């Protein structure tokens, strides 16, 4: 059962690991479109 | 970049009725005015008390500017003259009062006043004149020949997209600077010509009533999947507990 | 049409099998005014314009609307179904823990 | 059993909370929608 448990730790850990990386991609990715489109460009 | 037009440059707004281009051409004489300097605005197919009410529904203060004697508003029917004499009045006029902005408001009235080749030879001899001076004309052209002789261009679209017409503009041309190429949307109001801030979305390209409904399928799209990630938490946390009660057993 | 302060532009086109009445204001210089491409009909009590189209599509008139509306309130009625079922799931398993605690 | 019980009371009001956010973002959102096509700005 410790063993289970620990386990059961890990996917936590790894599952709260890709969603600080989905934020964090979609986030540059915004940043990278926003660019795309901005008149900062020209100031 | 640098701030917008240059000075003695020759602009051309275009679009179809009711774009906006009457109001562009109001916008930029009374900044003008409003530095100081004099224009000049000929209309060819509005009067001067008309002009003055219908732009001062847009914040401007046309009055104002005539008032004070930095604001000459010229207002003739293509037929009252000859093409000819049209030019020679434009010209005196604009020796006499000295402007810094010259607006002919539209180009496109003179079509039916002669041939093709003679409107053009009138048009060409007015830019020219102006050039030559240093004077920055605004024309204002009717979307539907002197084209290739500007230096900046402005197309205002007004088009129809899920029952609604939606106002745009672009710069078709600005020849020795760098400048945007978004079709960018905007709104007229008590305030002027507003634009509305760029439109970011991997789709792009919608306007008006569709930007909303996009941000609102955007947002639930990421509450359906923040909740589903929330599940998931809860259910190997679920796990978790259940391994715990069995050991303490 | 230069020469004109307003402009009202009258549209009877053909979708889906039949043809309905649609009017906007092209221009009107010295005002603000609506921007809709709204749909009216024609009756004994003369022009009447129908409420405005809300949805997340749009644009769309006479039966077409009618249809949308149906099939909004079957996705919400089929929405709502799962919802309830998804309680009742949750709500049995509470009754069963219950009974279990019980004997 | 009793901790079993406990976690579905939760569950039960994270969806009753779930649904009413729900409801409310729809109304907000009909709002929204029913303002950019309204002739209200003209009275
Ligand atoms: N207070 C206002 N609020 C919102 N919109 C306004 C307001 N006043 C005017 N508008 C809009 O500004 C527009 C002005 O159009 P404008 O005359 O500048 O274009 P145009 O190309 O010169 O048309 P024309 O063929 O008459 O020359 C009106 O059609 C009107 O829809
Ligand atoms: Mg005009």
């Amino acid at each position: 059962l410790e063993a289970e448990l620990q386990a059961e730790e890990i996917a936590l850990k790894a599952l709260v690991e890709s969603e600080s990386a989905h934020e964090r991609q979609r986030l540059a990715d915004a940043d990278t479109l926003a660019r795309s489109r901005g008149n900062e460009r020209f100031a | 970049a640098g701030g917008g037009f240059f000075r003695g440059s020759s602009i051309l707004v275009s679009g179809v009725a009711g774009a906006g281009k009457s109001s562009l051409a109001a916008h930029f004489a009374a900044a003008a005015c409003a530095r100081g300097e004099r224009a000049m605005y000929f209309s060819f197919e509005e009067a001067a008390d008309q002009a003055v009410r219908n732009m001062r529904s847009l914040g401007l203060d046309l009055g104002r500017w005539r008032d004070a004697g930095l604001l000459r508003f010229m207002a003739t029917r293509p037929t009252f003259y000859s093409l000819e004499m049209h030019l020679a009045v434009i010209l005196r006029e604009v020796m006499r009062f000295e402007p810094s902005v010259v607006v002919l408001d539209p180009i496109s009235a003179f079509t039916e006043s002669g041939d093709r080749l003679e409107v053009q030879s009138m048009l060409l001899r007015i830019v020219d004149f102006l050039k030559n001076r240093g004077i920055t004309g605004i024309f204002t052209h009717l979307a539907h020949g002197l084209e290739e002789l500007m230096d900046g261009w402005v197309l205002m679209l007004n088009r129809e997209v899920n029952g609604e017409f939606n106002r745009e503009l672009y710069l078709l041309k600005a020849r020795g600077m760098a400048h945007s190429n978004q079709v960018r949307e905007f709104l007229m109001s008590d305030r002027g010509i507003s634009l509305l801030p760029p439109h970011l979305g991997e789709g792009g390209a919608l306007t008006g009533t569709a930007r909303k409904a996009e941000e609102a399928r955007l947002r639930r799209a990421e509450i359906e999947r923040q909740t589903e990630l929330g599940r998931l938490q809860q259910q190997i946390e679920q796990r978790r507990r259940r391994a715990r009660a069995q050991i303490e057993a």
